[PDB]
């Protein structure tokens, strides 16, 4: 909250210490293209467990500008702390890739997030 | 709004007392009442109900609505049980015994 955050990215992680790995590193790495100037480079601030994230910080930790802020994607006060209004994108992702007794609820979590931030 | 600042926080925030909480704080709450040594103690020994009823509504602002009696009460044999049924909204012409617990709405006072 202290810290103020403009033109930035959000991605809200479903994530879980048993979850299968997504791979975020394919999302950082063509955002910190060579083509971008320092200045253009968008902040990256992810929303999530921090169980999940230490699995992952191995392949990101050499990337210029990346945050955590451990915690859920569906709990308004922290998309408060984090200026999600002004934030550039938001990107929702489901990390509980495992099967569910009907297909269509695998989305249950993610929609639910988009209502809330429309809301 | 309560339930809004609830879904906001996910915690209940405190707050300093304003006139406007204190009024907020004035309502109605559930009790039951006794009849061995209440004002209503003369009443309730062979008294009607609605006697008990019109005299708590227009004294003490106090609804009621419902009689917990001992279950052993209709029996002339004395009896060491001390449960208790509960009679919802009884007739203005039931009748009252000392041993009876009154449901009722009492009001907020300072």
């Amino acid at each position: 909250a202290m810290t103020v955050l403009s033109g930035h990215v959000v991605v809200c992680i479903f994530g879980d210490v048993s979850s299968a790995l997504i791979g975020l590193r394919n999302l950082v790495m063509p955002l910190r293209a060579s083509n971008f100037h320092y200045h253009e480079l968008k902040h990256i601030v992810f929303v999530g467990s921090i169980e999940y994230l230490k699995r992952e910080w191995e392949t990101l930790h050499n990337f210029p500008k990346v945050s955590i802020l451990p915690g859920t994607p569906l709990s308004r006060a922290d998309l408060r702390a984090v200026n999600i209004n002004l934030c550039d994108m938001c990107v929702i992702l489901s990390a509980n890739q495992n099967n569910i007794d009907d297909t269509s609820l695998q989305d249950k979590e993610c929609i639910l997030a988009s209502l809330n931030i429309k809301s | 709004e309560l339930e809004a600042l609830i879904a906001e926080e996910n915690a209940l925030r405190g707050g300093y007392s304003t006139p406007q909480t204190l009024a907020n704080r004035d309502r109605c709450r559930v009790a039951q009442l006794a009849l061995l040594d209440g004002p209503f103690a003369d009443l309730g020994d062979g008294g009607c109900y609605g006697d008990l009823f019109c005299k708590a509504l227009k004294t003490y602002n106090m609804l009621c609505f419902g009689i917990y009696r001992l279950r052993d009460a209709h029996l002339s044999t004395p009896s060491q049980c001390t449960k208790r049924y509960v009679i919802t909204n009884p007739p203005y012409e039931f009748e009252l015994v000392p041993t009876d617990l009154i449901f009722c709405l009492m009001q907020f006072d300072s």
